[PDB]
């Protein structure tokens, strides 16, 4: 994350990341029941094998109420390519369940027709995770959230070097310098509907980050949600 | 105006049925009584910050 803020205690408690076998985490996830992981489906080639650790705010100390937990069952959208990144997302079903408690709990999935008129329609939503907090920056040993602009359709697709799919949309700021970033990929864009969160969308990718003239690219978590059931059940 | 009014005065889902209001909730959650707000069946139920 570029700018924005720390999650403080309890406030990012669906915040999922995935860690490689040198244990450094290098994409986000988003809790969606206690075996299910949502991520996006270009971090399944970012490491051979990996886990995913939940309860974490800050990588550089054992807090006490983090856990690991191995994933059992992979399952990728089939549609994507690395030549579109359209389709960008996987869910993780996990061998043992993951326990509620501070810092951990799911994000809700909403329903498809009230989520697209009611929740993205909103200003704004919330993306959040342990990504770059420069461009050419190393990743945040701390977790991080930025309440981000969506973006009008058109505008988006404008801003756009790469063709902007039904299943993208755009969210972050024309100029300021706040936005998401490399290692935030998977994590959770969540939109607040009276101070109830839901998952809207899935970090995807971006041409670098915070740039003029360039937006966060999500995956559009609304367009998957039978998908998301589906998976649920495999 | 129904749904489009301030969400229907729904806690969370909303459509339409005959013409009327009909209020729902995600999972983990029970509809209250008065048929709008959405009332939490655990401790931890989705979508709320961890403050307890
Ligand atoms: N702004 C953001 N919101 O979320 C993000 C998640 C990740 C990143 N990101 N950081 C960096 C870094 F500059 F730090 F390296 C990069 C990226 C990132 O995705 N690239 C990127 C750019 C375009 C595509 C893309 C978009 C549409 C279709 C296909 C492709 C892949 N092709 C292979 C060849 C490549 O040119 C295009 C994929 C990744 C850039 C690096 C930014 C954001």
């Amino acid at each position: 994350i570029v700018g924005g803020q720390e999650c403080k205690d309890g406030e990012c408690p669906w915040q999922a990341l995935l860690i490689n076998e040198e244990n450094e985490g290098f994409c986000g996830g988003t809790i969606l029941s206690e075996f299910y992981i949502l991520t996006a489906a270009h971090c399944l080639y970012q490491a051979k094998r990996f886990k995913v650790r939940v309860g974490d705010r800050n990588t550089e100390q054992e807090e006490g109420g983090e856990a690991v937990h191995e994933v059992e069952v992979v399952i990728k959208h089939n549609r994507f390519t690395k030549e579109t990144y359209d389709f960008d997302i996987a869910v993780l079903r996990l061998k043992t369940p993951i326990t509620f408690r501070m810092n951990v709990a799911p994000a809700c999935l909403p329903e498809r027709d009230w989520a697209e008129s009611t929740l993205m329609t909103q200003k704004t939503g919330i993306v959040s995770g342990f990504g770059r907090t420069h461009e050419k920056g190393r990743q945040s040993t701390r977790l991080k959230m930025l309440e981000v602009p969506y973006v009008d359709r058109n505008s988006c697709k404008l801003s756009s070097s790469f063709i902007i799919t039904q299943n993208m949309f755009c969210a972050g700021y024309d100029t300021k310098q706040e936005d998401a970033c490399q290692g935030d990929s998977g994590g959770p864009h969540v939109t607040r509907f009276k101070d109830t969160y839901f998952v809207t969308g899935i970090v995807s990718w971006g041409e670098g980050c915070a740039r003029k003239g360039k937006y966060g690219i999500y995956t559009k978590v609304t367009a998957f949600l039978k998908w998301i059931d589906r998976s649920m059940k495999t | 105006k129904l749904c489009s009014l301030d969400n229907g005065d729904c806690d969370q889902f909303c459509h339409e049925e005959q013409n009327s209001v009909v209020c729902s909730c995600a999972r983990g959650y029970t509809l209250a009584d008065n048929g709008k707000a959405c009332i939490p069946t655990g401790p931890y139920p989705c979508g709320k910050q961890t403050l307890e």
